[PDB]
RNA sequence: AGAAUAAGCACCGGCUAACUUCGUGCCAGCAGCCGCGGUAAUACGAAGGGUGCAAGCGUUAAUCGGAAUUACUGGGCGUAAAGCGCGCGUAGGUGGUUCAGCAAGUUGGAUGUGAAAUCCCCGGGCUCAACCUGGGAACUGCAUCCAAAACUACUGAGCUA
RNA sequence: GAACUGAAGAGUUUGAUCAUGGCUCAGAUUGAACGCUGGCGGCAGGCCUAACACAUGCAAGUCGAGCGGAUGAAGGGAGCUUGCUCCUGGAUUCAGCGGCGGACGGGUGAGUAAUGCCUAGGAAUCUGCCUGGUAGUGGGGGAUAACGUCCGGAAACGGGCGCUAAUACCGCAUACGUCCUGAGGGAGAAAGUGGGGGAUCUUCGGACCUCACGCUAUCAGAUGAGCCUAGGUCGGAUUAGCUAGUUGGUGGGGUAAAGGCCUACCAAGGCGACGAUCCGUAACUGGUCUGAGAGGAUGAUCAGUCACACUGGAACUGAGACACGGUCCAGACUCCUACGGGAGGCAGCAGUGGGGAAUAUUGGACAAUGGGCGAAAGCCUGAUCCAGCCAUGCCGCGUGUGUGA
């Protein structure tokens, strides 16, 4: 199915995640068709932890994407927000 | 809206089908003036009935044969 | 890297004031600051248009100790800041935290500057910084450790910079062994003799 | 073939390659009749042709053996030669 | 605890920043181009002394620039290379002047695309930078429509240089 | 609001001069190599030549909630005794049938000058797993693997006979959706497993109600793929003619789909100095390096598309392959053999020989992000995340500091 889940930017040992909605039969960052937002596991200063962007998001998860276990977590989370 | 194209019949030998001459002046590259090139393409006369030298406006569709995807919708101007 | 040997050959090579002693007695009676060195010292060598780019261009360097990729670095970030680029280049290297460290007064030469510097023993608001290059932000409070405020070579390098002139755009508090930059210096104030448009009439050819 | 899992795939389709096989043959013998009542000029039996093949062409589009385009070709072709033939 | 423990390479006749002596004597050797050397060589080989870069320094191979030296921007052809020995003419290029129409070129606007990254501008993080990253700008391109009619093209009717 | 703002000349033809004109130089860059020398860290990069041949080791499995079979513990009890066996039960493990995955991820650039790539479009198509609706999941049968037995063989194993299971296979039961048939009528499918339970027939064996997974027919949505048209895509005219399935039509065949895609007849058409045909060379693009710009050179890293998988062909399985560690045939080269017959494909990750001026370890783990399988634990993953060697590149810091005639 076309998934929604997180592509590995950053340095090493310092990721950066991408939430990309993409073919699961893709590279992890190959080909995509749209992009919602990013997730930062290092922080620190002004940088923010997670943004996405939520009415794409909905769309897409009403042309029925299945998220990832960890995006799904992370989606859950800033929806409480 | 049909995208048509406007051109010229040269030669209507074959059956059922008509050579349309199409001429666009395009704009050299690095030289800036304006050369005439010429397009022939191969149209679907159901009926035949346009002769050589008549000037016809052809529209797009599916392919036909090899080669012939176009079908003339009316003609617009006649030969002498 | 750094550069390691006589402090005064490169004067009397130069022939001019290349602040690079203490400045305890002068600047002239340790070493004749007037020929350049070895055997042929006496002739003047008059010298053509590049001599002079080479030669202020080396001046710059000299004073400021600074390498020619980080030189050639700092220059690319001036011409890349806007509004003319001669005087941006000063004022962007003028920013760098040895230096300031020294004109703080807190160090007798730029040698012993980049000495505190590199060994840890300064501050900017609190945090390590032991980088003889940093570009310290207006409004940084640079300051010594509290740990290190009772050491005299501070003591001594203070008291000799307290007769050097003043700057008249930073805020110094000296007790606390404290300084503070509120904005840029402008051309006017630094000395307005060396220009700055034949650096970049050297760099543009 | 190196890994168990090719050799079982391999089993498996040379088993299914000699099912599908028949039923393929079994299709298309029933067509290839039709086609030679219809082409043997009589009515008759082209209808009792095309009454028994139909309901093996359409069990057979639907088993997935062939697809279902296919079958409505055949079917609507086969129905074209014999309303022609019926005048 | 201990300054302890970690500087090399090229060059110095001009172009190009930096000179003296000793040894050979058109030999041995140098060289990117001019070129040095035959008994005081700042050019050879060494010494001292300098100049330039620096954990690198040179050398070779390859691309663009300088080269307006393939010249659209932006060159030339009497004597430096360069006008066919000379006509006629096919395709092609170019077209005196007036009135009117059309709207292909031409101009302005709207809409869709021009994947992401990279380039550019303003920020954020690692002691700074390299590096990572947010937002924006840009991607001169292409296609579809709406409006204008000065010039070119197309259509009709004229005029005489 | 900011997105740029940018352009240098010198030496050398002459006794000397001006012009023309070639050569050389000062800059920025390389996947670079060589010589002298050598302290460290961070981020990147690393067979450009022989798509030359390859030792060993690893790089695709998973499901007992599909199915028989065999492994059957702990035990509630008994016998004789302290150990075993057995009734009833029973937690684990898997050779085989079956369901998914193996067509993804990974590698290379040989071929290819156009059935490839880039830009803009359009009409005749298909599509598992995913989502949203709709209608159902009833009743039978014949086998077979494993399992015994016999023959044959060096092995892979092959063959004869007997029996068994299903979500394996095939009829039968009907058609809200569908297919064709002009209205008329006709045509075409399903598989059950796991968790509970009020009442009822009854061995709540089961029937019955619920949930979970799963299965069938169909509409739509995305996702992916197929097909067509116009324009652009290296050098050579010391390559000027090429084409007979070739160009168009009719009937039929074929594909999921338009079409000379295939076939039989009908006519002689079609392309080309706007460069057809032929020869050489070469994956294409975003982009990279230079330049004031216009241009010039180029396609290392990363991303999109294409092609290939020892060489040449062909099809089967499926939703999708003409299939990178699948099948069959032929070939070249290495190997085993009981001489009957068999085995192999590092352009997957380290490694070796060889070629070269020259490019590295036969290292760790599923800890994280993804992938496959299962409902859930969980397994597999040389993809990925990290280590190793290398001054190869960029950036940063050290080899100290003051005084000292
Ligand atoms: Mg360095
Ligand atoms: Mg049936
Ligand atoms: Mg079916
Ligand atoms: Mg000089
Ligand atoms: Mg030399
Ligand atoms: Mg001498
Ligand atoms: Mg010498
Ligand atoms: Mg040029
Ligand atoms: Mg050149
Ligand atoms: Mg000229
Ligand atoms: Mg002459
Ligand atoms: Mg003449
Ligand atoms: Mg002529
Ligand atoms: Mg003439
Ligand atoms: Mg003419
Ligand atoms: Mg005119
Ligand atoms: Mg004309
Ligand atoms: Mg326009
Ligand atoms: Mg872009
Ligand atoms: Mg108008
Ligand atoms: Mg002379
Ligand atoms: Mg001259
Ligand atoms: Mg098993
Ligand atoms: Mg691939
Ligand atoms: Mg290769
Ligand atoms: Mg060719
Ligand atoms: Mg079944
Ligand atoms: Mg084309
Ligand atoms: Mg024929
Ligand atoms: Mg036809
Ligand atoms: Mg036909
Ligand atoms: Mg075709
Ligand atoms: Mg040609
Ligand atoms: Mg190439
Ligand atoms: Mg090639
Ligand atoms: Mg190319
Ligand atoms: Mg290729
Ligand atoms: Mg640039
Ligand atoms: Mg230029
Ligand atoms: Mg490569
Ligand atoms: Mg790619
Ligand atoms: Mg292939
Ligand atoms: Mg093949
Ligand atoms: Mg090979
Ligand atoms: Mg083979
Ligand atoms: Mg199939
Ligand atoms: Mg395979
Ligand atoms: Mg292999
Ligand atoms: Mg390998
Ligand atoms: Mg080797
Ligand atoms: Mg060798
Ligand atoms: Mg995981
Ligand atoms: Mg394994
Ligand atoms: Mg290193
Ligand atoms: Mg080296």
């Amino acid at each position: 199915m076309v998934t929604i889940r997180l592509a590995r930017g950053g340095s090493k040992k310092r990721p950066f995640y991408h939430l990309t909605v993409t073919n699961s039969r893709n590279a992890r960052d190959g080909r995509f068709v749209e992009r919602i937002g990013f997730f930062n596991p290092v922080a620190t200063g002004g940088e923010v932890r997670l943004s996405v962007d939520q009415e794409r998001a909905t769309y897409w998860l009403g042309q029925g994407a299945q998220p990832s276990e960890r995006v799904a977590q992370l989606l859950k989370d800033a929806a409480k927000a | 809206t049909v995208r048509t194209l406007t051109g010229r019949v040269v030669s209507d030998k074959m059956d059922k089908t008509v050579t349309v001459l199409i001429e666009r002046r395009v704009k050299h590259p690095i030289y800036g003036k304006y050369v005439k090139r010429s397009t022939k393409l191969h149209a679907h006369d159901e009926s035949n009935q346009c002769r050589i030298g008549d000037l016809v406006t052809i529209r797009e569709t599916r392919p036909l044969a090899k080669t012939k995807a176009w079908t003339l919708v009316d003609i617009v101007e006649r030969a002498v | 890297a750094r550069y390691i040997g006589p402090k005064c050959k490169l004067s009397r090579r130069e022939g001019t004031d290349l602040f690079l002693k203490s400045g305890a007695r002068a600047l002239d009676s340790k070493c004749k600051a007037e020929n350049v060195p070895g055997q042929h010292g006496q002739r003047r060598g008059r010298l053509s248009d590049y001599g002079l780019q080479l030669r202020e261009k080396q001046k710059v360097r000299r004073i400021y100790g600074v390498l020619e990729r980080q030189f050639r670095g700092y220059y690319q970030e001036a011409s890349r800041r806007k509004g003319s680029t001669g005087e941006n280049l000063l004022q962007l290297l003028e920013c760098r935290l040895d230096n300031v460290v020294y004109r703080m007064g807190f160090g007798s030469t730029r040698s012993e500057s980049r000495q505190l510097v590199s060994h840890k023993a300064i501050t900017v608001n609190g945090q390590t910084v032991n980088i003889p290059s940093y570009q310290v932000k207006a409004g940084d409070v640079v300051a010594v450790r509290e740990k290190s405020k009772n050491q005299l070579r501070i003591a001594q390098a203070l008291e000799l910079c307290g007769q050097r002139g003043r700057v008249e755009w930073v805020e110094v508090d000296l007790d606390k062994k404290a300084g503070t930059f509120k904005s840029a210096p402008a051309r006017s104030d630094l000395s307005a003799d060396i220009n700055e448009n034949l650096i970049v009439e050297l760099y543009s050819k | 073939a190196n890994t168990p899992s090719a050799k079982k795939r391999a089993k498996q389709a040379e088993k299914r390659r000699s099912h599908n096989a028949s039923l393929r043959s079994m299709v298309r013998t029933y067509i290839k009749n039709v086609v030679k009542a219809i082409d043997a000029k009589d009515l008759e039996k082209a209808q009792a042709a095309f009454t028994a093949a139909v309901p093996v062409i359409d069990r057979m589009a639907d088993k997935g053996i062939i697809h279902k385009n296919k079958a409505a070709r055949h079917k609507s072709r086969l129905s074209g030669h014999i309303k022609a033939l019926s005048t």
